[PDB]
C-alpha cells in the first residue's frame, strides 16, 4: 500500500533514472540470471549470454513498463492491465520470480544511484516492486 | 535427508496403501487446477482450461502415474535423492525448462492428495514426515540447475 | 480475487466444518508445528505439546477468525481489522509463515472432508486462504 | 555451499574493503525500515518508528555490528557455514526466538547495501557470489531449527 511518501520516493528516484531505465532494466536481468539461474527456465529462447541485445531489448520493455508504471502509479492495475494478462494467460511466471527481479532492479538501482538510494526510498522502491508484482501476478487464478 | 526410522517407516507403511496410478492423476491435476501458471508446461496435453477438462484429460492421468512412480521410486532411495533423481533434473532443468518452484507446488499439492485419500490417517506427524520426504525431492530434483 | 464460485466453494466447505472449526485449527497448528518447526519461533511462550490447552485455545481463535472472513467474504478487510492491525504492529510474523499455516488448514481441510475436498473446492479454499493472508499482512507496512 | 575460485577471489576481495562497523550498521538498520516487522526483536532498543530513528539508533549500530562481525567471521570458512555457525543457529532458535526467514530477508538487504556502498564495482557476477555466500549463511543459521 503505497503511501503518498512511497510514491514521492519512487517518481523521484524514478525521475533520476530517466534515460538509463532500460540500461538499468537490460543489467537487473542479467543480475537476475546470474544470481538465481532458475529463472533462465523463462527464457529458453533467448540467447543468455553478457551483453545480449535480446536481453537490453527485453530490459528496456521491462524499464518501460515500469516507467509506465510510475507515471500511473494511483491506477496501475489499469495502466498495467495489459501486461498482468499478458503474465497470467500467457507467459505464467511463478509469482516466486517476481521477488528475485525486483531484489535485482532493487540492486541494480542501488549500484546506480548512490546518493538516491536513501533507507527510506529503499523501503518505498521495494513496496514500489511488490505492488508491481501484485498486479503483474493479479489474475493468475 | 533427515528422516528418523519412525518417521522412514510411517512414510513407507502409508505409501503402500497408495495407488500410485490414481494419486498421480489427482496430484498433477489438483496441480494444474489450483495453480493454473503450471498449465504452461503442458500445451500439448490439449484441454485444460476447466477442472473437468483437466481431471478427465488423459494426458495428465498418465503424466501423473508417470511423475508418481519416479516420485514413488524415490522413496526406496531417501538415502540419495540427488542419485536418483540427478538426470531427471538435467531433463528438467536443460530439457523442459521447468522452474523448480514447480516441484514445489506439486509436493504440497501431493501432501494435500494423501490427506484427502488417507483423512485421518494422514497424522500430523505423517504429514511432518511426508513434508521432509517432498521438500528434499523437490530439492534433488533441483539440483542439477545452472 | 475470489469470484462468486470461490465463496460458494468455500461457505459450502465451511458450512461443513460447521461445529469442528476449533477442533480443525488447533489441529492445523499441530500440523503445521511439525512440519514448519520454524513457526515454533512465534510461540516460545506456548506449550507445543499435543493436546496443550493454549493450542487448543490458539486452534479456536484462528477458527472462529476464518469463520468470520467466510461470512465477509465481501467485506475482509474490515471483518478482519483487529487481526491485521494486530498481527501488522504487534504480532510482526513474517509473511511468509501465512503460506504454512495456510498449508496445514488446507491439509486439515483434506483430511476431514472426503466428500467436499474436491478440485475446484480445493483451488476455491487455496485463493480464499491465501486472500485471507493478504487481508492480515496488509498493513505490515 | 559451493564457490568457483574465483567467485571465491572476488568475494574475500570486496570484503576486505568492507568496513564492518558501517556495513553493519547500515544493512541493519535498512533490514529494520524496509522489513519493519523485524523490528518485533528489538522493542528494547527504542524507538524505531521511523527510518532517522532507525539508522541513527545506537543500539542498532552496535548490534549490526555484531552481526556482521561473526558474519565476517564465517566468510573463513565458507567450506564449513554449518559447524561455524552452529552455536548461533541453536542460540537464534531456543533463546532468541528468531524465524530463519530474518536471515534470509538480512542476507538481500546486505547484498543491496554492498551495492549502493561500492556501486559498479558491484558487478553482477560479484553479486551472484554473494547471494551464493549470503544464502548458505542463511541456511547456516537456519540448520538446527528444530
Ligand atoms: C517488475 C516485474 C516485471 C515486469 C514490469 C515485466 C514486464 C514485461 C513486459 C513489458 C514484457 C513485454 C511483453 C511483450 O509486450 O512482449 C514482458 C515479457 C516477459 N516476461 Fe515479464 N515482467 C516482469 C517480471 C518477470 C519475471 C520475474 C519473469 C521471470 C523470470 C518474467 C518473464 C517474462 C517472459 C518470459 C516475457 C516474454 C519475453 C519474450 O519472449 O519476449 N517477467 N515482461
Ligand atoms: C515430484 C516431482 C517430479 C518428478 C519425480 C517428475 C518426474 C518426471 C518424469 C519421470 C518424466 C518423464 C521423463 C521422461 O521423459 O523419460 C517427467 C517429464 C516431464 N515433467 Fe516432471 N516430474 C516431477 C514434477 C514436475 C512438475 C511439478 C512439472 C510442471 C508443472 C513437471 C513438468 C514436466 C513436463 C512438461 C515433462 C515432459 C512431459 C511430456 O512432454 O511428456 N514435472 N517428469
Ligand atoms: C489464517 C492465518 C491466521 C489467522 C486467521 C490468525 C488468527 C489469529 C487470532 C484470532 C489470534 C488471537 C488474537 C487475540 O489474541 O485475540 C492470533 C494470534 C496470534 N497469531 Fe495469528 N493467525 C494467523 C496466522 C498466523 C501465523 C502464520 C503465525 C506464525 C507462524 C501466527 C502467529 C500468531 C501469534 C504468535 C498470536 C498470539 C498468540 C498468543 O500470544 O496467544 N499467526 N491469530
Ligand atoms: C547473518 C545473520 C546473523 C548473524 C551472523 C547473527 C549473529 C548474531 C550474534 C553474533 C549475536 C550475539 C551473540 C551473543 O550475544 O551470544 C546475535 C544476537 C542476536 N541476533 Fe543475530 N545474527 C544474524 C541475523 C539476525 C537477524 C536477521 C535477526 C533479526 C531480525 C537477529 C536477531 C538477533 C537478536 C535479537 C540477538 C540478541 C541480541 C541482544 O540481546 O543484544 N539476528 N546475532
Amino acid at each position: 500500500v503505497l503511501s503518498p511518501a512511497d510514491k514521492t520516493n519512487v517518481k523521484a528516484a524514478w525521475g533520476k533514472v530517466g534515460a538509463h531505465a532500460g540500461e538499468y532494466g537490460a543489467e537487473a536481468l542479467e543480475r537476475m540470471f546470474l544470481s538465481f539461474p532458475t529463472t533462465k527456465t523463462y527464457f529458453p529462447h533467448f540467447d543468455l549470454s553478457h551483453g545480449s541485445a535480446q536481453v537490453k531489448g527485453h530490459g528496456k520493455k521491462v524499464a518501460d513498463a515500469l516507467t509506465n508504471a510510475v507515471a500511473h502509479v494511483d491506477d496501475m492495475p489499469n495502466a498495467l492491465s495489459a501486461l498482468s494478462d499478458l503474465h497470467a494467460h500467457k507467459l505464467r511466471v511463478d509469482p516466486v520470480n517476481f521477488k528475485l527481479l525486483s531484489h535485482c532492479l532493487l540492486v541494480t538501482l542501488a549500484a546506480h544511484l548512490p546518493a538516491e538510494f536513501t533507507p527510506a526510498v529503499h523501503a518505498s522502491l521495494d513496496k514500489f516492486l511488490a505492488s508491481v508484482s501484485t498486479v503483474l501476478t493479479s489474475k493468475y487464478r | 535427508v533427515h528422516l528418523t526410522p519412525e518417521e522412514k517407516s510411517a512414510v513407507t507403511a502409508l505409501w503402500g496403501k497408495v495407488n500410485v496410478d490414481e494419486v498421480g492423476g489427482e496430484a498433477l491435476g489438483r496441480l494444474l487446477v489450483v495453480y493454473p501458471w503450471t498449465q504452461r508446461f503442458f500445451e500439448s496435453f490439449g484441454d485444460l482450461s476447466t477442472p473437468d477438462a483437466v481431471m478427465g484429460n488423459p494426458k495428465v492421468k498418465a503424466h501423473g502415474k508417470k511423475v508418481l512412480g519416479a516420485f514413488s521410486d524415490g522413496l526406496a532411495h531417501l538415502d540419495n535423492l540427488k542419485g536418483t533423481f540427478a538426470t531427471l533434473s538435467e531433463l528438467h532443468c536443460d530439457k523442459l525448462h521447468v522452474d523448480p518452484e514447480n516441484f514445489r507446488l506439486l509436493g504440497n499439492v501431493l501432501v494435500c492428495v494423501l490427506a484427502h485419500h488417507f483423512g485421518k490417517q494422514f497424522t500430523p506427524p505423517v504429514q511432518a514426515a511426508y513434508q521432509k520426504v517432498v521438500a528434499g525431492v523437490a530439492n534433488a530434483l533441483a539440483h542439477k540447475y545452472h
